[PDB]
């Protein structure tokens, strides 16, 4: 292969100069190198639950409380999985669902003025990223670009299920409030779920003094 | 019309809550006698 | 303040397993389902050992 | 760990490792870019694969293997076969020919490190461009989107440095990025500006007068096509959209969506109203001549609500015929059972 | 959450390794890799942004380039091109030029 990634015998680099015959040859090899969800999910994909649980079954039952103890707390989990379960390749994310339209709405407020959930930005944050990732990685890039803009893909990602859990976004100055993330919305984090169980209206109800 | 009210459909709340929920990675399904679905949000998610 | 009490109890630890690994805390009852389908009709008994 | 302080921390290090010299290594790398696009052209000239392909398969060799052609994008190029056999076709290349290839890959490689370098001067401008509602490392992100922008376009030839050539682009980017991304609602670059000028002209108004301007004021100093009407409407959309969650009356509880109220749905005093109108309607609809009604029935009521295109073949006046008859005759006998009178809707 | 169900699954750093390999690019060996850092392919555990720099480009890549014109400029080519330089090399000009890495110049 030309001058770059060109696996010789046990070193695999090879820098080309036409001058005189001289087959550079560095030294490096098919060492594969990953980082982000990606070596995770990877990581997850060549399990099989059925060995590491028995593992651990031994692991367990005889080894000193120390690390048998940990073992255990292990175990609880591959077993849950590896019971009638969803086999747990699927912890990870290369595909986000997205909360309806009308649950998420875009109002008339005083004329000018629309109404729009904390949401919808939320979302516009991850879409725009996903795309810039993508033209990038056409655009042909440089590699400290890549991850950084990757990195900054996570973040989004988890802004958007549930922000503040590594750290709080802000919608642009105003509003120092911290976007309702997914979550949120339901554990009514916000004083959201009391009032849920504050209450709802009733249809044909009524008041007055007794 | 003079008949007794039609039972309860699915509370918003509840719906609002699944797909409020699906909104991250998760999946929550209803089942029937059988450990196999029930609809709630009634064809609305079937797709096109 | 009885019944809201047995609701204090209504678990119970494990330490002699059998189908699922020890320290798990359970519902009461629900062990007095396996214990007895083990050593009643599905032989072999598994005597899950719990505390209250 | 809190991001940028990494993002920075990252290239800080690289381009601390390889500050790239001012002229030579931009030249050389720069050179190297060149002749990059001049082969590749030319191997398409015999290879017949599109410049595309050539392009595809020569970054493939360098910086990614089948991975990143599989994920980044599915899967239209096998992992195997496809790919290595179009390089398969670059080695059975003459002497003559191979020779460029050999070119492509080290130029490629080149504009690897000229790009990695100046990440320190995408950060620089990037460092002013940030109050608008682009993230500090978007904003570098888009940066970056003129940056590498420019490798393409630069020619060392002429003998105008690289960094300066890069600012503009970079610039560029920053700005388009601005124009896009920052809002909720999209508005267009020339709406953009209209509306600078129209918040740039209300400072010199602040300036004076004491009264913040009224729509006359301020229309009368931006210019010609500029009409009361027209700044009223100009800014009500420069105003940013309103949080559909914000706190209420006394801040409490009470959540500001419960106070827009609904209306697709029919409020039970207009379902109860379909019932009616929908069953007596149909019912009139019952003892009338089929033809007319129904091509009436189907017209105003399915499709879409042109007496000439409406009945099927039959001419006009046939059709105004038993319509007004037909039509009328069924008012009154409607009014007479008094079903209909009391406008349901 | 507290109970790291991806750290626990697979015995990484339970809230560390991730932590740290998530957001960023603190590499995991994940398949093979032949090559030793002294020592092995790690199977399945990390390293440093420097350390995998110096797996992939091999060891070294110095670019010590000379002050002056007529000074180390000697130095270099005569003893350049061909010449397999050893480990700590002396160029003799300005300061002293340390060519501490092996091989090929």
């Amino acid at each position: 292969a030309d001058g770059g990634k060109v696996k010789s015998d046990v070193y695999g680099r090879v820098e080309v100069d036409l001058v005189r015959n001289v087959v550079r040859v560095v030294e490096s090899y098919d060492i594969d190198a990953r980082m982000g969800a990606e070596a995770i999910q990877q990581l997850l994909k060549e399990l099989d639950l059925e060995a590491l649980e028995k593992e651990l079954l031994e692991e367990m039952k005889h080894p000193s409380r120390a690390r048998r103890a940990k073992a255990r707390k292990r175990l609880e989990v591959v077993r849950a999985f590896l019971d009638s379960g969803n086999r747990p390749e699927w912890m990870i994310l290369e595909a986000v669902p997205v909360l309806p339209p009308d649950l998420r709405p875009m109002v008339q407020v005083d004329g000018g003025r629309f109404a729009t959930s904390d949401l919808n930005d939320l979302y516009r944050r991850l879409i725009n990223r996903n795309n810039r990732l993508k033209k990038l990685l056409a655009q042909g890039a440089p590699e400290i670009i890549i991850r950084n803009e990757k990195r900054m893909l996570q973040e989004a990602v988890d802004a958007l299920l549930d922000n503040g859990r590594r750290g709080a976004p802000v919608t642009n100055p105003g509003s120092d409030r911290p976007l309702r993330s997914l979550t949120d919305i339901l554990s009514g984090k916000q004083g959201r779920f009391r009032q849920n169980l504050l209450g709802k209206r009733v249809d044909y109800s009524g008041r007055s003094v007794i | 019309k003079g008949e007794d009210v039609p039972e309860p459909s699915v509370p918003e709340s509840f719906r609002v809550l699944v797909k409020e929920l699906q909104a991250l990675a998760l999946d929550v399904q209803t089942l029937d006698e059988k450990d196999n679905p029930v609809d709630i949000f009634e064809g609305l998610a079937s797709k096109r | 303040i009885e019944i809201v009490v047995r609701q204090m109890m209504k678990y119970v630890e494990v330490t002699d397993p059998g189908d699922s690994r020890l320290l798990e805390g359970q519902v009461l009852e629900k062990w007095d389902v396996e214990a007895l389908n083990e050593r009643l009709i599905a032989e072999g008994k598994t005597p899950v050992a719990w505390k209250p | 760990k809190i991001s940028t302080s990494d993002p920075v921390r990252q290239y800080l290090h690289e381009i601390g490792q390889v500050p790239l010299l001012t002229l030579e290594e931009e030249v050389e790398l720069a050179r190297k870019v060149e002749e990059g696009m001049e082969a590749i052209k030319k191997l398409s000239e015999i290879t017949g694969l599109d410049p595309d392909l050539i392009r595809e398969v020569v970054r493939a060799k360098i910086l990614g293997s089948a991975r990143v052609r599989h994920i980044p994008g599915l899967k239209e190029t096998l992992d195997p076969k496809t790919v290595e056999e179009i390089d398969q076709k670059l080695k059975s290349l003459p002497k003559e020919h191979k020779r460029y290839l050999h070119i492509a890959r080290e130029g490629e490689a080149a504009r690897q490190h000229l790009i990695e370098a100046n990440l320190r001067l995408v950060v620089s401008i990037a460092k002013k461009y940030t109050g608008r509602g682009l993230s500090f490392l978007d904003l570098i992100q888009e940066g970056n989107q003129g940056l590498i922008r420019a490798v393409e376009k630069f020619e060392y030839k002429r003998r105008f440095k690289f960094s300066t050539y890069a600012t503009w682009w970079i610039r560029q980017a920053i700005n388009r990025a601005i124009a896009d991304q920052a809002r909720t609602i999209r508005i267009p670059v020339h709406m953009v500006e209209t509306i600078n000028k129209l918040s740039r002209t209300a400072r010199q108004l602040q300036q004076e007068l004491g009264r913040e301007p009224t729509y006359e004021e301020i229309a009368e100093a931006m210019g010609p096509g500029w009409d009361a009407k027209r700044v009223e409407e100009t800014l009500k959309i420069a105003q940013e959209p309103v949080s559909l969650e914000t706190p209420i009356g006394d801040e409490k509880d009470s959540f500001y969506g419960d106070f827009i109220p609904d209306e697709h749905l029919p409020s039970p005093v207009d379902a109860a109203t379909q019932s009616l109108l929908s069953e007596e309607l149909e019912k009139a609809l019952s003892k009338l001549s089929e033809r007319e009604a129904m091509v009436l029935k189907l017209r105003k009521g399915l499709i879409d609500g042109e007496e000439v295109g409406a009945f099927f073949g039959v001419t006009r006046e046939r059709i105004r015929q038993i319509e007004n008859k037909a039509l009328r005759k069924l008012k009154y006998h409607e009014s007479r059972t008094r079903k209909l009178r009391d406008f349901l809707d | 959450d507290v109970p790291s169900k991806i750290g626990t699954l697979l015995d990484l750093s339970a809230t560390e390794l991730e932590q740290v390999l998530y957001f960023s690019k603190y590499i995991v060996l994940d398949p093979k890799g032949a090559i030793l850092n002294g020592v092995p392919v790690e199977k399945r555990q990390l390293l440093t942004d420097e350390e995998y720099r110096e797996l992939r480009y091999g060891k070294q890549e110095t670019y010590p380039l000379p002050p002056g014109v007529d000074a180390l400029v000697k130095d270099g080519e005569e003893v350049v091109k061909g010449q397999e330089l050893a480990p700590g090399v002396v160029s003799r000009l300005d300061g002293v030029a340390l060519y501490r890495f092996p091989r090929r110049v």
